[PDB]
DNA sequence: ATCGGATGTATATATCTGACACGTGCCTGGAGACTAGGGAGTAATCCCCTTGGCGGTTAAAACGCGGGGGACAGCGCGTACGTGCGTTTAAGCGGTGCTAGAGCTGTCTACGACCAATTGAGCGGCCTCGGCACCGGGATTCTCGA
DNA sequence: TCGAGAATCCCGGTGCCGAGGCCGCTCAATTGGTCGTAGACAGCTCTAGCACCGCTTAAACGCACGTACGCGCTGTCCCCCGCGTTTTAACCGCCAAGGGGATTACTCCCTAGTCTCCAGGCACGTGTCAGATATATACATCCGAT
């Protein structure tokens, strides 16, 4: 498609330019392959689009237009595999997943 | 030379076997359906990390789940285990 | 001074899937903290794999192989066929 | 073909997307090859059947291999004819049966070979070029007037060697001149050879063009691109120039650049083969993949399987790829979906997929003799295909149909 | 002369409890990981090391879990555990 | 050809605290993967706050800053106390 | 309270074994000398953000009251888990065979580091306006005493 | 099975600022060159994993039985919820002030890199000794009967 910007070549839209510099001054490992930055970022460019996906999905629910952190622990804690990957961390002002426990609900 | 489909090895954990883990836990009085619980999370627990102790193989190119690499998928779940190399 | 953040190319992503929407900045600086957090799951994880090995070189193989360690499931095969198809772009053009 | 004129609204693809049944074989297989139509599918299996499938209704019709001339070792690849009358079977078994579907279970002709085999190619529905294993030539095997001169017609030149290229393994015959058959050496060249099907042969083509053990060639269906597959990991296709007189010439290179697998079969699109397909040989390559084949692009990979794929085709009328799972042995099969139509409820329904802005007219508040013909059948379908080929059907068997009841 | 419900138990306690081999047998162990082991791929070959390193792990794990169905059995005032008992303790560690 | 252990290092500090104990190989082989896992953490926690600091140079003040946060409590008063002596040890003589 | 066995448990020799502490050889990694060099310390400014205070306003906490229900003990039932005794059916073992794969060496080709030479996307800064806070009428509805 | 009650919902209008859109502008991205070296080959040796077999019996398996524990069903009382009235400190919005963080700019000294040296420590072959079975025994906790 394009030659400067290598996400363009790729076909990304996070950069891959940042992403060669941030594993070479972040001191991962010795010498990082020329496919390594390519590789990591369509992850990292397809984890925030499977965020920002479900994000604004919720977002239409509540019917507002922008996205505030609470419809984030929305799409975050209704989705399993979003659950698991996001298991140990706290999403900041997004209160809770909705439930009671159904023995506490009344006759 | 011999394809066989490996199945129902899960009934050698036996049931005199998970009393005798029930008591090295301290614990007086087994249910009579712990013994079919038990091997739902015993096969969970083998499940998890034999996937990872397979990538790790699979990555390095051999076709031997060597015991560097069961350690390894156990120390990446939190679980380490000293006894065979790290 | 130039505190550089992933916050524009969020942006970019946001204005593909849905693009009416907005972001707060809060909602801004969780995307922003979760693209660092998520590269040191993955180059963290393949710091070891190519040390383990004795290999000294983060190659394309590797971010692979650390994909199909954390990300569980249905969404590591779909991250690892967003990668293949994107390294593959890389190469040939 | 009359299903996909009522199917869509007028667009169908040019590949299969999904994976819509799965052939429950337990019994593992080698090669899986369709008929020249999409109703029937040869199954090459491991053990030494052939079970064949009618597609459609995934249960089978016959086994080649009951009456006479059954393969006792494995079964190595097959194809059909011109009309899907006759089978040409390469096997294990050092024995290359020509069968035919009027005697559904007997052998017409066999030849007790001096090894195994790799593959077989038909250029009539007769001939037949067999690759024999350890062998620096193909001895093609005609099925002449009398059916037991079975000609080892030694596909070389009496003076030529291909000394330091090793033996042939491959031949595939051309498409569109019938005469010229493209063979590839063990080690990188490749020959051509022009039967005139008396037996003069001229190497018109001889080459190298990198040092590999060439596990298969392909030619385009237009006879324009020619696909080679070394032993190394990568994809030559090739553009092919035959007015006899011959020269190839680079178009693309197609490799895993991430796992660097070795690419098992490789099969083109219908018309000029503007889609290559390639199944990989290493575990965890779950997948089969597609290639434009001008632009070189990784274009859509078919994410169905769970296992490693290792043969395949592509029936260009039901347009399926069917392949086996090598380490099950159950027959992956992927097809062109068509979802339904309630717009076929009544005469008029519509199926808009937003919201029109339908502009308000004035009618709102208002209170044959053409020419018919009925002898020809259909010349071409929507695919744009040779149809109008009434084609050879299988006939089901009706010698023991009645005794199916009763034990087998 | 059939000693009393319950303190074979407590003799059968302080005997593991005081041992340390390994308590579930070798060669069913050894067909659990090669059964398992099918899923991810096909004829694997375990180091003979590695399926003690599976044993080893994995029965410090099953013990370590009795020992926390135990305090939540004994928590609902009973000496019985039950698989309502174990389905709590994997989800308050967070194993759901 | 040959696999490093710290098999002879950890036999002199046996001998030195109990001078008539030997020891198995099993349970030298934990005493030896007891090291390496203590090393892993301590130089895992010492590298990330050189890099928080913007920092490129492991110094004794990272761990100093490093043993002060993973060893709890009681541990960490003495093998700092055991450091600083050390490390006054190497550089006075 | 306590008997009478009593029976497994923990307390003493025997003595064989194959695990370990030890003695020779060697080799490769550690130690020193010293070199250039850049990364950290050490000054310096400077001004941003925190600590302090206060004057309000008032949501919110603190307190006390009644009354209600949920906890907790008790009891009785019945069932199912334990105990053991008797009996199978693999586990363990050791042993030999076999070979597929792991490890290593060595060649040798691709390829990432690095340099400079150029520049153009990205951050910071600035304007601006619309998405949501923020309240009012009413319509539903959600419970509860009728 | 419900009409009075009240909290929520919801839909509305009016206002705020903070999301978004640009204007200039520098340093990080690109690249186009060298450069050796890491990894990718085949290749080979070998060892360790797998397959098998005969055995010996320890352990699982099944059943019978009786017993104690779970469960359920009571009644009790206590203590937690609900709510009104008073009380108080959180909050917001001021003020102001100065400490400390942040950057800049010299400066220097620690260390990375290289070489030259050599013995520490690695694997190996060694005897030997602290074990674990193999064995009778003194007595702690346990049990049926008293």
């Amino acid at each position: 498609a394009k030659a400067k910007t290598r996400s363009s070549r790729a076909g990304l839209q996070f950069p891959v330019g940042r992403v060669h510099r941030l594993l070479r001054k972040g001191n991962y490992a010795e010498r990082v392959g020329a496919g390594a930055p390519v590789y990591l970022a369509a992850v990292l460019e397809y984890l925030t689009a499977e965020i920002l996906e479900l994000a604004g999905n919720a977002a239409r629910d509540n019917k507002k237009t922008r996205i505030i952190p609470r419809h984030l622990q929305l799409a975050v804690r209704n989705d399993e595999e979003l659950n698991k990957l996001l298991g140990r961390v706290t999403i900041a002002q997004g209160g809770v997943l909705p439930n009671i426990q159904s023995v506490l609900l009344p006759k | 030379r011999h394809r066989k489909v490996l199945r129902d090895n899960i009934q050698g954990i036996t049931k005199p076997a998970i009393r005798r883990l029930a008591r090295r836990g301290g614990v007086k009085r087994i249910s009579g359906l712990i013994y079919e619980e038990t091997r739902g999370v015993l096969k969970v627990f083998l499940e998890n990390v034999i996937r990872d102790a397979v990538t790790y193989t699979e990555h390095a190119k051999r076709k031997t789940v060597t015991a560097m690499d069961v350690v390894y998928a156990l120390k990446r779940q939190g679980r380490t285990l000293y006894g065979f190399g790290g | 001074s130039r505190k550089e953040s992933y916050a524009i190319y969020v942006y970019k992503v946001l204005k593909q899937v849905h693009p009416d929407t907005g972001i707060s900045s809060k909602a801004m600086s969780i995307m922003n903290s979760f693209v660092n957090d998520v590269f040191e799951r993955i180059a963290g994880e393949a710091s070891r794999l190519a040390h383990y090995n004795k290999r000294s070189t983060i190659t394309s193989r590797e971010i692979q192989t650390a994909v199909r360690l954390l990300l569980p499931g249905e969404l590591a095969k779909h991250a690892v066929s967003e990668g293949t198809k994107a390294v593959t772009k890389y190469t040939s053009a | 073909a009359n299903l996909l004129l009522q199917d869509p609204f007028g667009v169908l693809k040019e590949y299969p997307e999904k994976l819509t049944h799965t052939l429950e074989v337990p019994v593992a297989a080698v090669c899986v090859k369709f008929s020249p139509r999409g109703d029937y599918l040869a199954v090459g299996c491991s053990n030494g059947a052939i079970i064949i499938y009618d597609m459609d209704s995934l249960k089978p019709i016959a086994m080649l291999g009951t009456h006479s001339g059954a393969h006792t070792r494995s079964v190595q690849s097959v194809c059909w004819s011109n009309d899907g009358r006759y089978l040409w079977s390469s096997g294990r078994d050092w024995y290359a049966k020509l069968w035919d579907m009027t005697q559904p279970t007997k052998c017409f002709q066999q030849y007790k070979f001096d090894g195994p085999l790799w593959s077989c190619h038909v250029v009539r529905w007769n001939v037949c070029i067999v690759t024999v294993v350890e062998e620096p030539t193909a001895y093609v095997l005609t099925l002449t007037d009398r059916q037991n001169a079975f000609h080892c017609f030694p596909l070389l030149e009496q003076d030529q060697d291909i000394s330091g290229h090793g033996y042939t393994l491959v031949a595939c015959p051309h498409p569109t001149i019938e005469s010229i058959i493209i063979t590839g050496t063990s080690k990188g060249w490749i020959n051509a050879f022009q039967l005139d099907l008396e037996d003069k042969i001229r190497c018109c083509y001889e080459e190298k063009i990198a040092n590999a053990n060439i596990k298969q060639i392909i030619i385009s269906p237009s006879g324009t691109r020619i696909a080679i597959n070394g032993s190394d990991r990568t994809i030559r296709q090739y553009q092919l120039i035959v007015e006899h007189s011959v020269s190839i010439e680079l178009e693309h290179k197609y490799q895993d650049i991430i796992n660097r697998l070795q690419w098992n079969t490789i099969f083109f699109s219908n018309h000029s083969g503007e889609y290559l397909v390639a199944s990989a040989h290493g575990s965890s390559a779950h997948d089969l993949y597609l290639w434009e084949t001008s632009s070189g692009s990784l274009v859509r990979v078919l994410e169905g399987a769970d296992e490693e794929l290792l043969d395949i085709d592509w029936n260009f009328y039901s347009m399926r790829i069917a392949s086996n799972g090598f380490e099950s042995g159950w027959v992956y099969m992927w097809s062109i979906v068509i979802p339904p139509k309630w717009s076929a409820l009544a005469p008029d329904f519509e199926e808009v997929e937003e919201n029109i802005d339908y502009q308000e007219k004035e009618n709102e508040f208002d209170i044959e003799e053409i020419a018919i013909d009925l002898c020809t059948p259909e010349k071409y379908d929507v695919r744009g295909n040779d149809i109008s080929m009434p084609s050879f059907v299988i006939p089901i068997d009706y010698e023991g149909v009645i005794i199916q009841q009763h034990w087998a | 002369h059939r000693y009393r419900p319950g303190t074979v138990a407590l003799r059968e306690i302080r005997r593991y409890q005081k041992s340390t081999e390994l308590l579930i047998r070798k060669l069913p162990f050894q067909r659990l990981v090669r059964e398992i082991a099918q899923d991810f791929k096909t004829d694997l070959r375990f180091q003979s090391s590695a399926v003690m390193a599976l044993q080893e792990a994995s029965e410090a794990y099953l013990v370590g879990l009795f020992e926390d169905t135990n305090l939540c059995g004994i928590h609902a005032k009973r000496v019985t555990i039950m698989p309502k008992d174990i389905q709590l303790a994997r989800r308050i560690r967070g194993e759901r």
